[PDB]
RNA sequence: AUGGUGAACUAUGCCUGAAUAGGGUGAAGCCAGAGGAAACUCUGGUGGAGGCUCGUAGCGGUUCUGACGUGCAAAUCGAUC
RNA sequence: UUCAAAUGAGAACUUUGAAGACUGAAGUGGGGAAAGGUUCCACGUCAACAGCAGUUGGACGUGGGUUAGUCGAUCCUAAGAGAUGGGGAAGCUCCGGGCCUGAUUUUAUGCAGGCCACCAUCGAAAGGGAAUCCGGUUAAGAUUCCGGAACCUGGUAUGGAUUCUUCACGGAACGUUGAAUGUGGAGACGUCGGCGCGAGCCCUGGGAGGAGUUAUCUUUUCUUCUUAACAGCUUAUCACCCCGGAAUUGGUUUAUCCGGAGAUGGGUCUUAUGGCUGGAAGAGGCCAGCACCUUUGCUGGCUCCGGUGCGCUUGUGACGGCCCGUGAAAAUCCACAGGAAGGAAUAGUUUUAUGCCAGGUCGUACUGAUAACCGCAGCAGGUCUCCAAGGUGAACAGCCUCUAGUUGAUAGAAUAAUGUAGAUAAGGGAAGUCGGCAAAAUAGAUCCGUAACUUCGGGAUAAGGAUUGGC
RNA sequence: AGAACUGGUACGGACAAGGGGAAUCUGACUGUCUAAUUAAAACAUAGCAUUGCGAUGGUCAGAAGUGAUGUUGACGCAAU
């Protein structure tokens, strides 16, 4: 039943940023000098490389990373399928 | 800190101050020979403790 | 660049930046601290 | 316009001197660097000069190479067309 | 205190007195800083009370 | 005789060098694992950052390709039109797109290239500066030779195995506008291997330069100098031939 | 003439730090109205640019060819700049 | 300085009081860096010193004083001193495997196996950095000691948990094991202008507490009204929010802008502080009448009430404008992953929590300057920082007030010319002098007005004139 | 900002606080100089040019290393 503390932020930087709070160890994960407290984000498909804080602050972007991987996979499945069709046509064609 | 903090240096400058002190009455008295004006005497404004 | 010690605007006594507040004598959360502008 | 008569752009910096020709060049490249340019990607009139030869889009944040003073030139556009002409013929 | 209580209350704001300069008093930069904040705040109150229209507010905002 | 003259002072000494450590680097072109039939070198430009070392931009590219040895990254040379999110491929079977790096043999005739190797694996020697460019005139299938036209206008005969990057280097038309201020010129000088401001030789005393001395400022002597001449003796117009201004021409050519 | 020995002064450099009261002036180009088919324009405005001007910390050293000239000082002091 | 007075063999300069000035970004405040090298503090001497006395002092002599897990050095890396092949030079001189384990076993012995790139130390006592304040005490130390309270760093102990086929929550954002292996943030970094958060300040009143004060009066007007790191609560700003949800010529700033790669509404989120609270804290010492030789001890003020002036000042946090010029780098805190392997009344982690030992290094005095630094000197000189919020002025200046600091090493009596700083001069007005040199002169600011020339930017505060109080 | 009634010789009342105009010479400007008799017209300046230089660059330090050139480059660097 309490308040508290992750990061998101900002946009200098590198893209970000969304990441999730594993809790607060000694303070929250709350911009400063030295990072004390904690980030994750829950793990597999926003794929967040992250930022903790206590330290003022950067993630790579949560929607955009699944879209970069899903669209990469989506690019791949079509490039491979085209290469697969291309391979079918070329082998099949003459003699 | 400060000054001048280096441990080794500090000691030498401290050591020197005591070494520059007046004589003990006695050496004049058991006596060798000497209108005993120490000489080493080092001084308030004047001279320099040594470069 | 930054943190020095913080110099009292009333008494003029240098106390920490990590202290919020000043005292030389009963200044006692007069808060009257300026950090040093960090050197020259 | 401004309270200006002809057109300084930059000129006020100079004060008085420098001469028509010298100040004109220095006016042209920088005022055209400042001019709102569409990013190729978004199409918003974003582009600003980050540094000489560095151009950045405020909206997309894609950064791109170009001329120092201007985002682009004629010269760069000529090079891109000829390589493409060569490339087309080879491909067929 | 007496000089300030005598400045509620006009004065010591004479032609002779005013120095520093017309624009060191009030360059109009500072006056613009007060006023520009008033204008957008009053416009916000006008909108929320529902006076005047969204189209009229744009022309007026711009004005 | 003299005091040492300025040229002789360049020599070595801290006052003469550049502040090498403010330089980001080289940006020599890597040395292919092999193949590169599309994207065993795949780069994405993620950024464009200025080099103080050539007053032109670099492109940060990464490069992710494997093994143990793998070699990857870094700051290769930016071309005009190269941008963040655009792909770089570096090697033999790369596509012929601007910013992609390949041997001259693989390049089509009549395409502007920059950053060309004198000798293979030397990583890129030629055309080089901002808005400068090579034009590869000739190939054919030449096993033997690729004929490249430099930015000076000399035709160099270099090996077809020499890599180069397609396009001209970014930041061109940098020469065009004049600095207009001593102050602008100064900060730029701090970047490079230079002492300045520069006083004239004629402005100087005879002890400081051959051009010095005399009540009125003048070169006492001629300028056009004997090529054998020592460093100290050689100032002014070095081994010139002709002087003024207003004629000549030509590509000379051995 | 030979060998060392001084960049605590000072010259220039580099790295790393910091300082510049207050004010005037008035560039980019943008908003209103009004001209205008447009290109553009005028007029109010706003925002502030500059090896920017008046001047403070600071830095400099023109002038009295002043004081001093066995000095306070082996180049100082005021008033001026 | 003067004037009483203290003391002394001796008093213009030692000291007490009174009365008077002066110092004011420090021609004399506070606290330090370098440097000095004990100058500090006490006491007692006065031959020598202090350009003079001298009871005095910073002379002299004789003791004493500086207390660090939490300040700072140590550590790091920077411009490179550069160890460091090989090679010149006889030579001096000079450039360019190491790391991690598994049988045993919990003592670490012991046999045996596996990884990996460009390598040392030093270099800023003012880069960066793990942690501490409150007041109390000394003759002389103090964020060190102490009384209270807190916290850290390094390398373990254990009930109470939880969570146990390695987590519920919230549509979402988010929220309250672990080897081989890759990759990263923080630290971390320009300049201009630049809004907002907010504090302490200046300030005022209603007001609580305690001072000054009337030839004559009305209130006056005054010192003040204190509180820590940092427990844990916060209404939680901006910025992101390609959150959901909505579906647009509308939204919106100081300015630029933003949007239909979905604007405003409007259910959320993240998330700052030297921040507001709330507690730390009925923690704690001084003035006012009173007692006491002193030690001691007494209640109340410390449990005030609201705000203004943009005073954008610092700590922080938007951004726009900016360079042929692009604004360092590391140790260290921490994290994403990507996984062999290990989960049975056994056994396995992650901690709160409170312990549990330690913390082993060297510095701390004082001056920091018209008297302890440098310059031969008790040298009108030079030489860095912070205090840019003291009060009226902000055009500079002057004067102040509870900070606080001082009266320089010569005095007395008089007052001529000469001289050195300095003012004012009839009326005339550059005649003087190389030269209008100086000095006078003009002066702020508003209104009105403003020529030639010009690269139309300027010239320009042209010029000229007018105006300004006290209320 | 505006008005009042009225005083003073004076209302920037003190102190501080630009005297203005024209002709000519030079050097475009801001900047730099003889630390201690020259701050100027001298120097720098940015503009404009010629010349060398294709890379183990030429050019400069240097016995060699190796440095400096350049981790750059004929839109650049050097010399004038």
């Amino acid at each position: 039943l309490k308040a508290g503390k992750v990061a998101v932020v900002v946009r200098g930087r590198y893209a970000g940023k969304k990441v999730v709070i594993v809790k607060p160890h000694d303070e929250g994960s709350k911009s400063h000098p030295f990072g004390h407290a904690l980030v994750a984000g829950i793990e597999r498909y926003p794929l967040k490389v992250t930022k903790k804080h206590g330290a003022k602050k950067v993630a790579k972007r949560t929607k955009i990373k699944p879209f970069i991987k899903v669209v990469n996979y989506n690019h791949l499945l079509p490039t491979r399928y085209t290469l697969d069709v291309e391979a079918f046509k070329s082998v099949v064609s003459t003699e | 800190m400060a000054a001048q903090k280096s441990f080794r240096i500090k000691q030498k400058m401290a050591k020197a101050k005591k070494q520059n002190r007046p004589l003990p009455q006695w050496i004049r008295l058991r006596t060798n020979n000497t209108i005993r004006y120490n000489a080493k005497r080092r001084n308030w404004r004047r001279t320099k403790m040594n470069i | 660049y930054n943190c020095d010690k913080s110099v009292c605007r009333k008494c003029y006594a240098r106390l920490p930046p990590r202290a919020t507040n000043c005292r030389k004598r009963k200044c006692g959360h007069t808060n009257q601290l300026r950090p040093k502008k960090k050197l020259k | 316009m401004a309270k200006r008569t002809k057109k300084v752009g930059i000129t006020g910096k100079y004060g008085v001197r420098y001469g028509s020709s010298l100040r004109r060049q220095v006016k042209k490249l920088e005022i055209q660097q400042h001019a709102r340019y569409d990013c190729s990607f978004c199409g918003k009139k974003t582009v600003k000069r980050g540094a000489a030869g560095i151009w950045t889009c405020s909206c997309c944040k894609k950064t791109v190479a170009g001329g120092a003073y201007t985002v682009s030139t004629a010269a760069a556009a000529t090079v891109r067309s000829t390589i493409r002409r060569l490339r087309e013929m080879v491909e067929a | 205190r007496a000089h300030a209580q005598s400045k509620r209350e006009g004065r010591h704001s004479g032609y002779g007195k005013r120095k520093g300069t017309r624009e060191a008093r009030l360059p109009s930069q500072v006056v613009w800083i007060r006023r520009l904040r008033v204008l957008r705040r009053l416009l916000a109150k006008y909108r929320d009370a529902g006076k005047i229209d969204k189209h009229l507010y744009h022309v007026l905002y711009k004005e | 005789m003299g005091r040492v003259i300025r040229n002789q002072r360049k020599g070595a000494g801290s006052i003469f060098t550049s502040h090498t450590r403010l330089r980001q680097g080289a940006a020599k072109l890597r040395t292919l694992d092999y193949a590169e039939r599309h994207g065993y070198i795949r780069g994405i430009v993620k950024q464009i950052v200025h080099d103080s070392g050539r007053g032109a931009p670099l492109a940060k590219v990464v490069f992710r390709d494997p093994y143990k040895y793998r070699l990857r990254e870094e700051i290769f040379i930016a071309n005009e039109g190269v941008h963040t999110g655009q792909f770089i491929y570096a090697g033999k079977k790369a596509s012929l797109n601007v910013g992609n790096v390949l041997p001259l043999g693989s390049v089509p005739e009549g395409t502007i290239v920059s950053n060309v190797e004198e000798k293979p694996g030397d990583r890129g020697a030629l055309a080089r500066a901002s808005g400068n460019y090579v034009i590869i005139i000739g190939h054919n299938p030449d096993e033997n030779k690729t004929r490249v036209r430099l930015p000076s206008g000399a035709k160099k005969v270099i090996s077809s195995d020499a890599r180069g990057v397609i396009g001209v280097i970014a930041g061109g038309g940098r020469v065009d506008k004049p600095l207009l201020k001593a102050g602008r010129a100064f900060h730029k000088y701090r970047l490079k291997r230079n002492s300045w401001p520069k006083t004239r030789g004629v402005a100087m005393n005879p002890v400081d330069h051959p051009h010095g001395g005399g009540n009125h400022q003048h070169i006492g002597k001629a300028s056009t100098i004997s090529r054998g001449a020592v460093s100290g003796q050689k100032a002014g117009l070095i081994a010139a031939r002709r002087t003024g201004l207003l004629r000549g021409s030509q590509k000379t050519q051995d």
